[PDB]
């Protein structure tokens, strides 16, 4: 009867609020509402072509259009029984990682940062820390120009296809690609030094559970066939449902979702603290170093956990674009026999899991389910925020309003992705 | 004195801002001018500042964004609409399915405490000064606008179709010869001819134009002797212009 209400979360993707609820007794329960209209991509694609709602999927979300679109492929791809050839595969793979490269580096440097610096705007400390915003924006346009090379643009790729890509580039390309991911090593190198003496604030460190894709070869990857989780714990990718289950709640257009009826954490961390020993490269050596800052206790240790796959991400598609490379030249697509059948894929969006989930019926999509990362996470989120709000709330409001929003923004909450 | 630029946000996949966002001296780009509401990139951002223009992205999904349009008619000399999901309410348009049996669909009887709505246009409700186009719009197309908005005059909208530039680049007529169904006659352009110039359809993103001068020598007979269906080109063109009533008998010039 006297709320905190953050009408807007800045810096993040999406249109939401938190309604911290205050008492007597302290803090009674954490409120992140979520307004962003559904926009029923599960439901108006239902009774459409498979290419028709393919080419719709990425307009969920201009943070992960290659995700949900890479996706929404493989799992279509399951349905009518296809398989991808190796070297389009390792190209997907690439695309992947410069949706990744990008996200994390725009999450971090343009809307983690300005709070540990002071600032509002990232647009602001241009010139009071311009080699950073220079080191952001080197890394970032690898990011965008990867995008654009093999995917047409950053923001829903329309080169991707069934079966594999609409024009693949010069062989040059791939090269002088491969000479910029080079030249971009060193920049991430600066960005794990500088999100690792960065605070992960004590009102936070807790047990999580952490959930993510287990790798379907040797590798820290995106791809794979069977959900970990932090336990100890594996089920099939194919069961998802049967292993995690969702619930509308009044204060949000976005489900919830529970692992073992309690709240869990997609989204890096969760990869780094499941799959950790898949790594090699300048990565390896960095958690192997850095550890105690990489730990599955703290919220805000997924910022620095990007940082650590900008590096891992830049050096395995240097080996991926040397795979493919490997059976050049390649025919860009296959046909595809769009026969019926259903298709599961879970691979790693940039901030954890995503779920697509296809059904099509003489050439039409007759079901499909998904979920996003930032929804599987608005649960533990909730929480997170709640024991911020717990050692903070008899504060001046916007000393407490800020603290909670940073740990929203570190999940990098993505809420056209949460809400669909 | 400085411009007052807010950008506001309805339901979208932001990625309209995202490619506001992306333009790296964007603020060597609009000096004349400030930015007072860009909630992605501004924290001291307020949206009861009066302003002048006012960049809306997205779709009117949500009651309380019929306050906010209106709310920005009010505070805003100009109006911007930017992107397919303000500018035609977008890919969530693409099917006049009534709001419950999508709520159904999805949500089956479960209530949120906010109001859903149908997908619709910015221009329903408050008027629509100018349009920026594309699904997401190109570079060049927000150079233009705020370029030319900030040295006083008023943008223009590219009135011919993706076809045009398509064949400037030398591009192949991927219809032509390979039998996909390119929308790139009838779709407003300004994109380089992006999908034919990568073996693939234009799929409308950038907005419908009419045909009304003959690109092509006959249409019709390509899409007599493709299996293109004035019912097919319906149900695509629909999917970035879903809101247009103008469609049904564009395509019915094409095939008479
Ligand atoms: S028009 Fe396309 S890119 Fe722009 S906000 Fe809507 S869905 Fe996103
Ligand atoms: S591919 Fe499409 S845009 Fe290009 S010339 Fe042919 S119809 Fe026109
Ligand atoms: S060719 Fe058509 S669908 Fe492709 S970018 Fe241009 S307007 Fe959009
Ligand atoms: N990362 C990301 Fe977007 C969400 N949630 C997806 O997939
Ligand atoms: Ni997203």
């Amino acid at each position: 009867y006297l709320p905190i209400t953050i009408d807007h979360i800045a810096r993040v993707e999406g249109k939401g609020g938190v309604e911290i609820i205050i008492g007597d007794d302290g803090v009674k329960e954490v409120k992140l509402n979520i307004i962003e209209g559904p926009r029923f991509f599960e439901a108006i694609t239902i009774g459409k072509k498979l290419e028709e709602a393919l080419a719709i999927y990425p307009r969920i979300c201009s943070f992960c259009s290659a995700a949900h679109k890479l996706t929404a492929l493989e799992a279509a791809e399951k349905a009518v029984g296809f398989v991808p050839r190796e070297e389009i595969q390792a190209l997907r793979e690439v695309l992947y990682i410069g949706d990744m490269i990008e996200s994390h580096a725009l999450h971090l440097y343009l809307l983690v940062l300005p709070d540990y610096r002071g600032y509002s705007s990232p647009l602001k400390m241009v010139n009071e820390y311009k080699r950073e915003i220079e080191i952001a924006l080197k890394l970032k346009n690898l990011g965008t120009w990867m995008m654009d090379i093999l995917g047409s643009r950053a923001i829903h790729q329309e080169n991707a296809v069934l079966g594999g890509f609409g024009k693949l580039p010069e062989k040059s390309v791939l090269e002088k690609m491969k000479a910029e991911l080079r030249e971009a090593l060193p920049l991430a190198e600066y960005t794990f030094e500088l999100f690792a003496k960065l605070e992960q604030y004590s009102e936070v460190e807790g047990p999580i559970t952490h959930l993510a894709v287990k790798p379907r070869g040797d590798a820290y990857g995106i791809y794979g066939d069977y959900i970990k989780a932090s336990d100890g714990e594996e089920f099939p990718s194919e069961k998802y449902r049967d292993y995690i289950k969702e619930f509308v709640v009044e204060h949000s257009f976005a489900k919830h979702s529970h692992y073992k009826g309690r709240p869990f954490m997609v989204g890096a961390i969760s990869r780094v603290i499941n799959n950790a020993d898949l790594l090699y490269g300048k990565a390896k050596e960095l958690y192997e170093a850095n550890k105690d800052l990489l730990k599955g206790t703290n919220p805000f240790a997924n910022n620095l956990a990007q940082a650590l796959e900008i590096v891992y991400f830049i050096e395995r598609a240097i080996d991926l674009l040397d795979e493919a490379l490997a059976k050049w030249p390649i025919k860009p697509r296959d046909e595809v026999e769009i026969k019926d059948g259903f298709g599961v894929s879970t691979t790693e969006a940039p901030r954890g899991i995503l779920v697509y989930a296809l059904k099509v019926e003489n050439g039409r999509v007759s079901y499909a389910d998904i979920i996003t990362p930032t929804a599987f996470n608005l649960a533990m989120m909730e929480e997170h925020v709640r024991m911020m709000a717990e050692k903070h709330y008899n504060d001046d409001p916007e000393r407490l309003k800020i603290l909670a929003e940073m740990v929203v923004r570190a999940y990098d909450p993505c809420i056209s992705c949460s809400v669909h | 004195g400085k411009v007052r630029i807010g950008f506001y946000a309805l339901t979208s996949c932001y990625g309209c801002q995202l490619q506001l966002a992306m333009m790296d001296e964007l603020l060597q780009l609009i000096p004349n001018a400030e930015i007072v509401c860009w909630f992605m990139i501004d924290r001291d951002s307020i949206e009861d500042e009066k302003v002048d223009i006012a960049f809306i992205e997205g779709s009117v999904s949500t009651e309380e964004e019929v306050e906010l349009v209106k709310k920005i008619r009010e505070n805003a000399k100009i109006v911007v609409a930017v992107g397919a999901c303000a500018v035609q309410g977008g890919v969530q348009s693409w099917s006049e399915k009534p709001l419950e049996e999508l709520w159904k669909k999805v949500y089956g009887d479960a209530k949120v405490k906010f109001q859903p709505k149908k997908a619709e246009p910015v221009s329903k409700y408050i008027k629509v000064d100018y349009n920026i186009y594309g699904c997401p719009p190109e570079k060049k197309d927000f150079l233009y606008a705020l370029g030319t908005f900030l040295i006083g005059s008023w943008p223009e909208d590219i009135d011919y179709p993706v076809c045009l530039e398509c064949r400037l680049n030398g591009h192949p007529c991927i219809l032509l010869e390979k039998g996909e169904p390119c929308l790139g006659p009838v779709t407003r352009a300004g994109c380089n001819a992006r999908c034919p110039g990568f073996g693939v359809a234009c799929i409308g993103c950038r907005g419908a134009i009419g045909y009304d001068v003959a690109w092509f020598d006959s249409l019709a007979k390509v899409f007599k002797e493709k299996g293109m269906t004035k019912e097919e080109i319906i149900e695509r063109m629909k999917m970035f212009n879903g809101h247009d009533e103008r469609v049904e008998k564009m395509v019915e010039k094409i095939f008479s």
